[PDB]
RNA sequence: GCGGGGAAAGGAAACAUCUUAGUACCCGCAGGAAGGGAAGCCAACAGGGACCCCCUGAGUAGGGGCGACCGAAAGGGGGAUA
RNA sequence: CACGGGCCGGGGAGUUCACGGCCGUGGCGAGCCUAAGGGGUUCAACCCCGGAGGCGUAGGGAAACCGACAGCCCGCAGCGGG
RNA sequence: CGUGGGGUAGGGGGGCGCGGCCGUGGGGCAGAAGCCGGGCCGUGAGGUCCGGUGGACCCGCGGCCGACGAAGAUCCCGGCGG
């Protein structure tokens, strides 16, 4: 087939650049895993809905979804939660679930090392 | 809430050019610095010059004609074949007093075209409508850029400040001169000159098709409505075009597929452009 | 009456295949500025008995009377714009009427008086 | 702004009674005779009139007295009378050997079904379909490839 | 001409003794046919090809292997970088000691003049400055 | 969008254009046939692997009969969570009445003739519906509100 | 465009029912368009409201060596409105 | 000792549509897209409207008819501890 | 880093050329395209330059689109040989 090329979207290869060089930089392995989900192709990529968070994580958890979040469901818990991109209905119900949205580079730069993240696909 | 829309990529990746301010620099006719306005939430969008490549194929792509061929082209001569035992190859030949005379086949001269275009074909390639509205947002965003006007092409060295914007009072202008004069004041005469001076005739047969002259894109003039006398005015300039807001497009907006564009926008249309393409 | 169209085939045609009163219309040249101010009029069409100048070619600087029209062709043949050939004969060169300018007018045609106040209204 | 009247599509029971409106072909004489008009009035007025109609809602009731107040008022102009302008009846030349009289309407099915439903109406449909390509002509078979496709993915 | 560090000078004195020892890459019976014999390589997929499957005795196909150094690949014999000159604004940002200036086969004489004088005073070794310009310089 | 170049200029030079030189790029023989065809003698290996043994169901045969849909009800079901949803973006755009104290929900006027039990219910809501099942009028009591089942 | 008469080649990996196709073609008859058109209708107990043409319903119902393959209508959205 | 070309010039062959499967990307996302068509325009471009309808959100059964998860274990990555 | 370096059918990856379109930068009567011979560059498709001929158009770069590449079909048309 024509085989996979990675992102034409330069958002996406600066932000796929980032990773790596923080991996490298503060010998995380977290962001170089996030990176190479966030690498896949178009047709496969992580998206999340709002609803596996409840299950998937309780309160005060960090979680990294190396896709999009989607918001589908109902939520229930306070989580921090950093993502390629948050769609609106997912972001408000983030919000009004007392959680946070982040970016995945804010999540870099609050906690460097990734320590205690909890990837989520 | 731009969060996503300006993904900050400190400290391992060094930033770029800044973002547009948060307001915009208003100019009289005159060209003097007369206040500001805050910036709409077009300018803020990321430039992405594959969407706005994508979206300008789409719109040029909107506009090619259906081509093709006679349908009964190299096939209405009464030919046949005759078989094998007379010494020639076994194309079809003509029937009549040109009997030996090959015919209907492809490699035979007079023969038809064996795969032409069709009028069926599908020339336009559509595009979602909230994925054009995205590029066109990106391009408009672009447009605020000196460095992707310059790679573009444009002359921006004598322009105060991009985003460019004008005072409201310019769409009343109804004269050729005047307009000229207000293109000279605000910096974008040389821009002008480049497009009337960079007129050329293109090589190949455009020019007995009607495409004799290749002529490039200098300013794209921004109004509130339709019917402003500034369109007039100024619509005779070579590689100007001028639209009102609601009426922009990736056409004016990335010309070859690029972004980046020397725009001047009057004021009226920055207030009237914060409800549009959103 | 001659083509609008833009197309450089629907022109050329229509320039060609133009009878001869509107062929009339091709003979068109500038009057000189004395002119232009004792007639009112700017561009007035070439007659035999008119007086140019001509502006452009070999011939550029000569000043001579009209000697001959010839509206299929679009030509004129001007005194002075001459040679002579093999055998010794005398010959005018044909000038297009766009490359000269009217010095002199003849006016003992009383329809041209008519086209001329037509054209200062 | 002359009103245009609502009716209900017909609840189907395949729609389960899910029930929605529809611009309607005129007001009912009913809904006319609720406000004073006949139906020549009516058509006079420039209304779209539908003698046919049983039903009488109250939403038509309402918007015709309001555009009928403005009109009797003179705030608003009511557009030409929807009744026949023009008359144009053309000569026939060989209605009998283009099948016209009623024999030929006989034998063309027209007395017994519905012109859509004739077959001659068939012929001509399915060949116009044919010549442009149309919806399900563009591809012979569509219906089998379908369905043996649908039986390899779905298996 | 150019000086180049040691390595360079080198690989240049490789790159000439490839150049000489390069075979003409050639499809069969080029010599034989007068409908082929200009024509370029052409890797023909037939059947019965010899040349493809690399016979002794027989002409050699087209390969890698006889890539010659990358570090001196494309350069002038000479050893410049030869930039393409069409006006005589185009000499701006080129270096002398790296850049050789190649007039364009279409400039006019008029422009050829101006580009050849701006090269000279400036530096540049212009390659093809045409025998009309030269005898012009020369008669100046 | 990606673009790719066309097979045709890959395979320009190449005699036989990806059909290989054995079995050339011949007619509908090529293919078995001309359409779907072959199904029953030399492409049985093809109904065998994706269709029933013995019978060969879905490729040949007969199984039932259909009932008429314009006889039929065509079924809109919505579940609970759904529902609870769908109820509470219409409490935050102002679309519900809480008319008994309770919030009101028209499942025909919303667009379902049918209540399906699937999630969760949380709030007490009255719904209207003409049809709904054992586990969605259980979830809805225990949720406090009621199921009013209407005529069709 | 309207009415009538009316194939085969090919496909079905043979072939006859079938399809091709009411087609090619033939006979007759009109207009600038033709034909259609004003409920012995459709629906289902709730209601639409002459007709034609376009998008859809839909390759769904259904027809068929139930094989190849063929194939609606009601309903909805429009053009127009008498 | 298999067939084709006397030579040279020019011409000479995987196209398009519909439908389906898949892949590479892009937009939006429990939702996605409008079709016909309508308004405007610098007039086949372009801007706006048009959600009819299609697909997804629930399956099982010939049909009548009925109609659905966070409980436990293993464990890659990842994270934490030694 | 590799006890890496053959390869038909076939699968995968990249590039050259031809006609046009969207941009951008230029050349041309002090001589464009085309044609003849030659030097240089590139593994190569090919590029570029020199001299002669010629007399008005043409080209570099990025993007896009095709009536897009011949040595052969007892190939077609034309011209011309032993
Ligand atoms: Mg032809
Ligand atoms: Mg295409
Ligand atoms: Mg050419
Ligand atoms: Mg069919
Ligand atoms: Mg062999
Ligand atoms: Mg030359
Ligand atoms: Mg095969
Ligand atoms: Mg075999
Ligand atoms: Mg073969
Ligand atoms: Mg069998
Ligand atoms: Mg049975
Ligand atoms: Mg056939
Ligand atoms: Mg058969
Ligand atoms: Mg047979
Ligand atoms: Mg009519
Ligand atoms: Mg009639
Ligand atoms: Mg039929
Ligand atoms: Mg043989
Ligand atoms: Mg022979
Ligand atoms: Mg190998
Ligand atoms: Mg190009
Ligand atoms: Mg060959
Ligand atoms: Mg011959
Ligand atoms: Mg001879």
């Amino acid at each position: 087939p024509p085989n996979p090329t990675g992102p034409t979207n330069r958002q996406l290869r600066m932000l796929i650049r980032f990773l790596r060089k923080a991996a490298t930089a503060n010998s995380a392995n977290i962001w170089r895993a996030i990176a190479e989900l966030v690498e896949r192709p178009r047709r496969s990529r992580v998206v999340v809905n709002v609803g596996k968070l409840n299950r998937v994580a309780n309160d005060g958890d960090v979680v990294v979804i190396p896709g999009k979040l989607l918001g589908g469901g109902e939520l229930k818990k306070r989580v921090v939660v950093a993502a390629v991109s948050v769609t609106p209905k997912a972001w408000k119900k983030v919000v009004e679930a007392g959680g946070e949205v982040l970016t995945i580079p804010e999540l870099v730069r609050r906690n460097p090392k990734g320590s205690g993240v909890k990837i989520v696909i | 809430l731009l969060k996503f829309k300006l993904l900050d990529l400190s400290p391992y990746i060094k930033p770029a050019e800044e973002r547009p301010p948060e307001a915009l620099k208003v100019y009289d006719v005159n060209g003097q610095y007369m206040a500001d306005i805050e910036t709409p939430i077009h300018f803020y969008e990321p430039v992405r010059p594959d969407l706005i490549r994508r979206a300008y194929l789409s719109a040029l792509s909107a506009r090619f004609q259906p081509k093709g061929v006679y349908e009964g082209a190299g096939k209405e001569h009464s030919c046949e074949s005759f078989g094998v035992g007379l010494g020639i190859a076994r194309i079809p030949r003509y029937k009549g007093h040109l009997w030996p005379r090959g015919c209907f086949a492809p490699n035979t001269r007079g023969g038809r075209r064996a795969h032409p275009p069709r009028p069926e074909k599908k020339l336009h390639e559509e595009i979602n409508w909230k994925e054009k509205n995205l590029a066109i947002r990106s391009a408009i965003a672009a447009t605020a850029y000196k460095s992707w006007v310059a790679a573009r092409g444009h002359m921006v060295e004598k322009v105060p400040s991009l985003p460019l914007v004008v005072s409201g009072d310019a769409e009343k202008i109804a004269k050729a001169k005047e307009a000229k004069k207000l293109f000279e004041v605000l910096g974008l005469w040389p821009d002008v000159e480049r497009a009337a001076e960079g007129v050329k005739i293109r090589a190949g047969k455009g020019k007995m098709r009607g495409r004799r002259y290749k002529e490039p894109k200098s300013v794209l003039v921004v109004v509130s409505e339709l019917d402003v006398p500034l369109i007039g005015a100024v619509r005779n300039f070579p590689g100007v075009d001028v639209v009102p807001v609601s009426h922009l497009n990736m056409l004016v907006l990335a010309p070859g597929g690029v972004p980046g564009r020397l725009t001047l926008w009057t004021a009226t249309a920055v207030e009237r452009l914060k409800g549009l393409f959103l | 009456p001659f083509t609008a169209s833009a197309q450089p085939r629907k022109q050329r045609l229509s320039l060609y295949a133009a009878p001869l009163h509107l062929r009339r219309k091709l003979l068109n040249a500038k009057l000189s500025p004395e002119l232009q101010k004792k007639l009112g009029v700017k561009r007035l069409p070439v007659r035999r008995g008119d007086t140019v100048l001509i502006m452009r070619g070999d011939f550029k600087g000569v000043t001579g009377k009209v000697v001959k029209v010839d509206l299929k062709r679009v030509r004129i043949f001007v005194e002075g714009a001459t040679r002579t050939n093999s055998r010794g004969q005398t010959v005018y060169y044909p000038i297009h009427p766009s490359k000269v300018m009217i010095v002199d007018v003849d006016l003992s045609d009383k329809a041209r008086q008519k086209l001329i106040e037509r054209r200062k209204r | 702004m002359i009103p245009k009247p609502v009716v209900q599509v017909p609840r189907s029971i395949k729609s389960g009674g899910v029930t929605k409106w529809k611009e309607g072909r005129g007001f009912s004489l009913g809904e006319l005779k609720e406000v004073g008009l006949n139906a020549e009035q009516a058509r006079l007025l420039g209304l779209p009139v539908d003698t046919r109609r049983d039903s009488v809602w109250p939403q038509n009731v309402e918007a015709l007295r309001k555009w009928l107040i403005e009109v009797l008022e003179g705030k608003a102009t009511p557009p030409e009378p929807t009744l026949p302008k023009v008359v144009k009846v053309k000569r026939k030349r060989g209605r009998a050997f283009r099948g016209l009289t009623s024999a030929g309407r006989r034998s063309r099915g027209l007395i017994s079904t519905r012109f859509r439903e004739t077959h001659n109406y068939k012929f001509k449909k399915k060949a116009k379909e044919r010549r442009l390509k149309k919806r399900h002509e563009a591809t012979k078979g569509l219906g089998n490839v379908l369905r043996i496709s649908r039986i390899i993915n779905e298996s | 001409r150019r000086e180049l560090p040691q390595p360079l000078k080198r690989l240049l004195r490789l790159r000439l003794q490839m150049k000489r020892r390069k075979p003409e890459f050639v499809r069969i019976d080029q010599w034989r046919y007068k409908r082929i014999e200009d024509s370029g390589w052409r890797n023909q997929r037939t059947l019965d090809n010899k040349i493809r499957r690399k016979w002794k005795g027989w002409p050699k196909p087209v390969e890698v292997g006889y890539r010659k150094p990358a570090a001196v690949r494309g350069l002038h014999p000479s050893g410049f970088v030869e930039v393409l000159v069409h006006r005589p604004e185009d000499l701006a940002g080129l270096d002398p000691k790296v850049h050789a200036v190649r007039i364009g086969r279409t400039v006019g004489l008029r422009k050829r003049l101006e580009i050849v004088k701006k090269a000279r005073e400036l530096g540049f070794y212009v390659l093809n400055p045409g025998k009309e310009v030269v005898e012009l310089l020369k008669k100046e | 969008v990606r673009r790719f170049k066309r097979a045709t200029k890959y395979r320009r030079g190449s005699r036989t254009h990806g059909w290989g030189r054995v079995g050339q790029h011949r007619k509908s023989g090529g293919s078995g046939g001309k359409g779907m065809v072959g199904f029953h003698k030399h492409k049985w290996s093809l109904v065998m692997k994706y269709g029933e043994s013995g019978t060969g169901w879905p490729f040949y045969g007969k199984h039932g009969f259909k009932q008429p849909e314009t006889i039929s009800v065509e079924w809109r079901p919505i579940n609970v969570g759904r529902l609870a949803e769908l109820v509470k973006e219409l409490r935050e755009r102002g679309e519900v009445r809480e008319e008994e104290g309770r919030l009101v929900v028209d499942l025909l006027k919303l667009g379902y003739n049918k209540l399906l039990g699937g999630g969760h219910m949380d709030v007490p809501l009255v719904v209207y519906t003409p049809v709904a099942s054992k586990a969605a009028v259980e979830k809805i009591a225990k949720a406090g509100g009621e199921v009013r089942i209407v005529s069709l």
